[PDB]
C-alpha cells in the first residue's frame, strides 16, 4: 500500500519521462533532415554556379585574347 | 562580323535558408518538461 | 530497509540521468542553432554573390559586344 | 604585343555534400524501440 | 517475490531504455560532426571562389578599360 | 570617351564557419556519463 505505492511512482514518471525522450528523437532526427536537405540544396547551387562561371570566363578570356591581338595589329599598321 | 558573345545566365541559381526554429525551441521544452518527471520517493 | 531501499536505488539513478538527458537535449538543441545560422548566413552569402555576378556579366557581356562591334567596323575601313 | 589575359582556373573548387541518413532513420527507430521500454507494473 | 520482482521490473527497462538512449546520443553526435565538417567545407569552397573571382574581376576590369581607351584613341584618330 | 567599366566590388562577401565540437564532444561524454546511472539491483 505505502511501499506498493512506491513502485507506483517510479512507474508513471518514468513512463511520461520516456514519452518526452521519444518526442526529443524525433524532433532532433526532423532538424537533422532539414539541415541536411538545405545543406545539400545549397552544395548544388555553388557547384552550377562553378560550372556556368568556367564557362563564362572561358568565353571571356578567349575574346579579351582575341580583342588584344586584333588591336594590336590595327596599331601597328 | 562578330557574333555576340552569349554568356551564360547564372541569376536562377539560389541557395535555400534553414528552418528549424521549432524543433530547436521544442527541445529546449522537453527538456525543462523532464523537471517534473522527476521522482520525490518521500 | 532491504527492499524498501531498493526503491530508493532507481530513484538515486533515474533522477541523476535525467540530469544528464536534460543537458544533452539542450546542447543538442544549442549545436542545432548554430548550424543554422551559419547554414543561412552562407545563403546569404551565396545570394549575394550570385547578384553581384549576374551584374558584372551583363556589364562585361555588354562591353564585349560594344568592342567587338567596334572593332568589326574600325578593320571593315 | 599583348600578353594573354591568364585567368585563374576555378574549375576544381568543389562543394561537398552530405550523408547523415543512417543517423537520421536511426533515431526514429530508437525512438520506437523505446516502447518496448515501457513498463507495464500489473 | 511478487512486489520483490516488482522492483525487478522497473529495473530490467530503465537499463535497456539507457542503452537505447546513449545510442541515441552518439549517433547524434555523429550526424552534428558530419554536418560541421560540410559546412565548413562548403564555406572555404565560397571563399576561395570569391578569392578566385576578385582577382578575375580585376583583371578583367583593367583590360576592358584599357581596350575602351585604346579603341577610343583609334576612332579618334 | 568611353567611361571606366566600374564592376561591382565582391570581396566583402564572406561565408563563415561553424564551431560546435564543444556539443558534440560533450554529447559523446553524456552518453558515456549514463553508465553510472545504470541500477545494479542486487
Amino acid at each position: 500500500n505505502v511501499l506498493y505505492e512506491n513502485q507506483k511512482q517510479i512507474a508513471n514518471q518514468f513512463n511520461k519521462a520516456i514519452s518526452q525522450i521519444q518526442e526529443s528523437l524525433t524532433t532532433t532526427s526532423t532538424a537533422l533532415g532539414k539541415l541536411q536537405d538545405v545543406v545539400n540544396q545549397n552544395a548544388q547551387a555553388l557547384n552550377t554556379l562553378v560550372k556556368q562561371l568556367s564557362s563564362n570566363f572561358g568565353a571571356i578570356s578567349s575574346v579579351l585574347n582575341d580583342i588584344l591581338s586584333r588591336l594590336d595589329k590595327v596599331e601597328a599598321e | 562580323t562578330s557574333p555576340d558573345v552569349d554568356l551564360g545566365d547564372i541569376s536562377g541559381i539560389n541557395a535555400s535558408v534553414v528552418n528549424i526554429q521549432k524543433e530547436i525551441d521544442r527541445l529546449n521544452e522537453v527538456a525543462k518538461n523532464l523537471n517534473e518527471s522527476l521522482i520525490d520517493l518521500q
